[PDB]
């Protein structure tokens, strides 16, 4: 009694503990293996893609909404979004199902969150930086991007949309 | 008082407590009307009519989440972190510092409540540029945390002096804690430091036009996280070795939580990517090692899951625990500092889930930014760590002014802690459904109403615990002021030795405690961890480093 | 006085509330893959 609790208790701390790791250990590998399939494509990019966010809707890529959608693989069309003050450019999106899309997202001004509702696109768009997720959409419709991260006053305001192609 | 001429350091914590409680009370306030606005309806409007200088949904958040979050978790640690090991070691904490400690905190937090009052400071409790807020919200809000630089330095010296009269003796439990806490908040505060020091601060006061936003957040989470552990460990201090005496019972495993606690030093501030799983520029990889030591620094809390729960059992047994649950009704459910904090651990194991969940990288994706965060973190810092702060006013509170508690004023207590714990859980529910749903928290989604038609149910549980926890918080009010503003003193409670518990010790412990006692060498260690963590990654972020300019979005 | 009943309940509880949230979000990953 008392000291008989506390080797009592000691000893399924030892076996608890032992059961908490492998526990975790199976989370690892039950995180290993998502890293290898094609789920992994919404991790963004590593390597870093340097761009000024005050002359991105005037040179380059993203300066033009139309060439926004351009194919740059036989099943693979990479997107130039831009990530804005309340909105999304181009609006809407437009690209086939099935295909591999190779989302490029940036901002202008602050950052922003780039959240297709239903899927597994959830990345942060920060200015000056590029946000390169792969995804490839398997069901048809109408895609509604929110943006997840505090922009501002119209913040709650700031919707997408992605048409994938039935 | 020859209360406070023997017992200084009771004044200057008194102080820290009620400060932090003033601030935890005007925090809340907006509280219900954020539960409100979550359960579809719009109450903003008489929030308006009420407080005149409110001007938006986004500045009753900023002011939620500082002085709650931040204002009031950070004085009662500095309070907490610092009597705690005073009195068991018996010994006086330099007066000098800990009262300037107190004024930092509080001169801070004025300069930074101005700019904060005056819509000058729409930013939140994380402003992340280039959202650009008033310097002097930049300014109060560094001197403020310094504060706890202070903190350290008293702890660590109160350690080296005992130390002293001592020779060759393990530190004492609380003392242990409390060092290996600060010495952990000090590698944790560096980080925010940083961000001030080089960006913010230059960047307010006009000196630069610009500041990366990914290496400003990086270096934000490094102590963004930690400081999380920041709040908790105060409470783990109150929870091992206070609630057991309060239940009857004793700490089952001096080594146990000594193992806790050094865990918590050593993997505390290494994690921070987990919170910028969603952010683009960093590698992966980084993203999955912080992966693994995110689930690492669980274990400790996983540890004292078991250790708590096996004294808690132990003390209904010693009451007259029945069988496999009687312990549990032997419990002094008629004591508020035990039911505070016994609710709040409870809401934790759903709190704890959900953190578990947010930091296994991949899954991340699937509640990031949505109001399933509000509801992970209510229940771990909104709940266990405030019920905590809560229930041992009724030991601390006389403990420190000598004013006894009456009987109602105790049920007063039992009925604010079962409301605020219910409330909690309504709510808790209420923000994780319509997470999942896809709602986005920082909204105002109550000026949209339309917007979200598939949360309608959760949106009723927000509405439920809104009104509860608005019920809740003005008793508390009532039951705090009530106790605070009474001329009853007994002079003799005030001198009452604090109910710490007593421990019960092995064989064993003797070399593993002894191993644990080389603190120099583990705080290395902890040195180490973070370097070899975010070393490789913000290297090359001060390589690329491309800032923007700043914007007022209010 | 003998085995911990009362706290291996406690962790039970914990352990089940750990893989129906870490399960339950682990097929929405792959049903949103
Ligand atoms: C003090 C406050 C907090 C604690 C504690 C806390 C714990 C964890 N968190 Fe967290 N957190 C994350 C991961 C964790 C993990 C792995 C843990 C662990 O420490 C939790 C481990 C806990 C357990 C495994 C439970 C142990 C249970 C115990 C000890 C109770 C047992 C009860 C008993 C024995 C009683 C029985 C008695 C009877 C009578 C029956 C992640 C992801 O990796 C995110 C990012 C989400 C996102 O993307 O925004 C995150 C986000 C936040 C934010 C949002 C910040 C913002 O504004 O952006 C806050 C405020 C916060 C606070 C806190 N967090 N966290
Ligand atoms: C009166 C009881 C309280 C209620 C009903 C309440 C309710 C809420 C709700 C619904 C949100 C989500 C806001 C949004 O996503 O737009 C929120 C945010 C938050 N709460 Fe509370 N809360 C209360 C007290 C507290 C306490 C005691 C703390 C910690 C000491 C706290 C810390 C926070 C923090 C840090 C945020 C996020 C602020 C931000 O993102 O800027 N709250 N609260
Ligand atoms: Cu972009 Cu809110
Ligand atoms: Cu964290
Ligand atoms: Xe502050
Ligand atoms: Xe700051
Ligand atoms: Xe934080």
């Amino acid at each position: 009694d008392e000291h008989k609790a506390h080797k009592a208790i000691l000893a399924y701390e030892k076996g608890w503990l032992a059961f908490s790791l492998a526990m975790l250990f199976v989370f690892i590998a039950l995180i290993a293996y998502t890293l290898a399939t094609h789920t992994a494509g919404v991790i963004p990019a590593g390597k870093l893609e340097r761009v000024d966010p005050t002359t991105v809707r005037q040179e380059g890529p993203w300066a033009d909404p139309a060439q926004a959608v351009v194919q740059t693989g036989p099943n693979q069309y990479t997107v130039y979004v831009l990530a804005f003050a309340f909105g999304y450019q181009p609006n809407p999106i437009e690209v086939p199902q099935g295909a591999e899309i190779v989302f490029k997202i940036t901002s202008p001004d602050v950052i922003h969150g780039f959240h297709v509702e239903g899927t597994n696109i959830n990345v942060e768009v920060l200015p000056g930086e590029v946000s390169t997720v792969r995804y490839t959409f398997k069901r048809p419709g109408e895609y509604r991007i929110i943006c997840n991260q505090y922009c501002g006053l119209g913040h709650q305001n700031m919707f997408g949309t992605i048409v994938v192609k039935e | 008082s020859r209360v406070y001429e023997a017992y200084p350091e009771k004044k200057a914590t008194l102080y820290f407590l009620v400060l932090g409680f003033l601030a935890l009370i005007v925090g809340s306030l907006f509280g219900p009307f954020q539960a409100l606005n979550y359960g579809n309806v719009d109450a903003y409007p008489l929030l308006k009519r009420l407080l005149p200088f409110v001007q938006s949904y986004y500045q009753g958040l900023t002011l939620h989440g500082v002085l709650n979050a931040i204002v009031f978790t950070q004085l009662f640690a500095q309070a907490i972190m610092v009597y705690l090991p005073a009195r068991e070691l018996n010994m006086r904490p330099n007066m000098g510092l800990m009262w300037l400690s107190w004024w930092m905190a509080f001169i801070g937090l004025v300069v930074a409540a101005l700019p904060l009052l005056a819509n000058e400071a729409t930013v939140l409790y994380t402003f992340y540029p280039p959202l650009k807020g008033h310097w002097a919200f930049y300014l109060g809000a560094s001197v403020f945390v310094l504060s706890t630089w202070v903190s350290i330095y008293i702890v660590l010296d109160l350690w080296r002096r005992w130390k002293a009269a001592n020779p060759g003796k393990v530190t004492p439990l609380v003392t242990y804690m409390a060092v290996v806490f600060w010495l952990m908040w000090f590698l944790a505060s560096l980080g925010l430091v940083l961000e001030a020091v080089l960006f913010l601060l230059p960047w307010s006061f006009g000196l630069v036009e610009g500041v990366d936003p990914l290496v400003a957040r990086t270096l934000f989470w490094w102590t963004g996280h930690p400081i999380v552990y920041f709040w908790l460990l105060p409470a783990y201090a109150i929870i091992y070795t206070i609630l057991p005496k309060q239940a009857g019972g004793k700490l089952v495993s001096d080594p146990m939580a000594r193992l806790a606690f050094l865990l918590f030093l050593l993997l505390s501030t290494p994690v921070g990517f987990h919170h910028q799983f969603a952010d683009p520029g960093i590698d992966p990889t980084w993203k999955m090692i912080h992966s693994v030591l995110t689930l690492f620094v669980a274990v400790p809390s996983l540890m004292t899951a078991f250790t708590v729960a096996a004294s808690l059992e132990f003390a209904g047994r010693l009451r007259g625990g029945r069988g496999l649950f009687g312990w549990i009704r032997a419990l002094p459910w008629d004591n508020p500092a035990f039911v505070a904090p016994v609710l709040g651990l409870l809401g934790f194991i759903p709190g704890g889930a959900g953190g578990i969940v947010n930091a296994s990288f991949t899954l991340d994706y699937v509640v990031h930014n949505t109001a399933w965060v509000p509801g992970h973190f209510h229940l771990q810092v909104a709940s266990l760590v405030t019920l905590t702060a809560m229930g041992s006013l009724y030991w601390l509170l006389p403990n420190l002014t000598g004013k006894p508690i009456s009987d109602a004023q105790r049920r007063l207590g039992l009925a604010v802690v079962w409301l605020w714990f219910l409330g909690m859980m309504i709510m808790a529910v209420g923000l994780h459904w319509a997470g999942l749903l896809n709602v986005p928290r920082r909204a105002y989604i109550a000026q949209v109403p339309d917007a979200y038609p598939h949360a309608a149910v959760p949106m009723v549980f927000n509405v439920l615990a809104g009104i509860v926890l608005l019920v809740a918080l003005l008793l508390f009010i009532y039951g705090l002021f009530s106790v605070l503003l009474s001329r009853e003193r007994k002079p003799e409670l005030a001198e009452a030795p604090l109910p710490f518990a007593e421990v019960i010790s092995g064989p064993e412990d003797r070399r593993l405690v002894l191993a644990m006692d080389r603190i120099g060498f583990w705080f290395a260690v902890a040195a180490i961890l973070v370097v070899l963590a975010y070393g490789p990654t913000l290297v090359q972020l001060f390589g690329h480093l491309n800032p923007v300019p700043g914007w007022r979005l209010w | 006085e003998e085995k911990p009943k009362g706290a291996l309940a406690v962790i039970l509880v914990l352990t089940l509330t750990i893989l129906v949230f870490w399960l339950g979000v682990y097929a929405v990953f792959f049903a949103r893959g």
